[PDB]
């Protein structure tokens, strides 16, 4: 839901930066390992980082 | 065991394709029951014409 | 629902949008915005498929419109689904409009400066 | 001397903050009474949570 949120789109896809091409068109997954797979989801916004 | 299909919505204006591809990840990283560290990214996609057009 | 490409201009888009709103159909489109307008206002409208909707249930804080014969004070920013959401609303208040102001309009998408001129109807 | 408010009407789309902005500018540079040139740009602005939200 938070991804997906229209707010959240258009921002990113306004902004031109490697940090904005990587989380709209690029792969979300660049965490650690949590025993199971490689890496979690990870999102930036507003300073916070979100995680699944 | 059971077999699994990954319904792309490519007719619709509306689809959700990531919702699909983590779908499609998450089957391969789950389901591999190989008790190691799995990457579900690592993983082949033969198409057809149609599909990819 | 209004097929792809179904017009060559935005000045015959919003014509048409209007003449079905009239008739009891309803749009929104608001959560997937960036899948449905076209680059500019000159390209082919709209660029994909949109389907009409059962509910209405929408309805904003702030007041609309403007004023009598204005929907929004002039030079008014707002995002342009909530625009479509908001022309709508009126007309299905007894509203009618007279032209909609995008002659000199440059950027469609995700902000634009559209207006409308309203009236009473019969 | 009387005292001067300005209101910025956020709730309202069709506010105009820069009008605002200006009178506050325009307040500051003619109400000093010093026979000097001022800049009217050079102030504080604390602001509350509600009205930075």
């Amino acid at each position: 839901k938070l991804v997906k949120h229209p707010k959240i789109r258009d921002a990113y896809l306004a902004q031109q930066t490697p940090l904005a091409w990587q989380q709209i068109t690029g792969s979300l997954r660049t965490g650690g390992t949590d025993g199971v797979q490689a890496h979690m989801n990870t999102f930036y916004y507003g300073g916070v980082k979100f995680v699944q | 065991v059971e077999k699994k299909t990954v319904y792309f919505d490519l007719d619709n204006p509306n689809a959700d394709i990531d919702a699909s591809i983590e779908e499609l990840r998450m089957h391969m990283e789950d389901e591999a029951k190989t008790g190691t560290v799995i990457n579900g990214e690592e993983i082949h996609v033969v198409v057809d014409r149609v599909f990819f057009s | 629902m209004i097929k792809a490409k179904t017009y060559p201009d935005f000045k015959e888009f919003v014509k048409g949008f209007i003449a079905n709103v009239k008739a009891g159909k309803r749009y929104d489109f608001r959560t997937y915005q960036e899948a449905i307008l076209p680059l500019t206002y000159s390209s082919y409208w709209p660029e994909a498929d949109i389907a009409e909707v059962e509910k209405f249930d929408y309805k904003p804080d702030y007041k609309v419109p403007f004023s009598d014969d204005l929907l929004y004070s002039i030079g008014a920013q707002m995002r342009t689904s909530d625009f479509f959401m908001d022309l709508q609303y009126a007309i299905i208040n007894g509203k009618d409009v007279d032209t909609v102001y995008c002659e000199w309009l440059a950027r469609v998408k995700p902000f634009s400066m559209l207006n409308a001129k309203l009236k009473d109807a019969i």
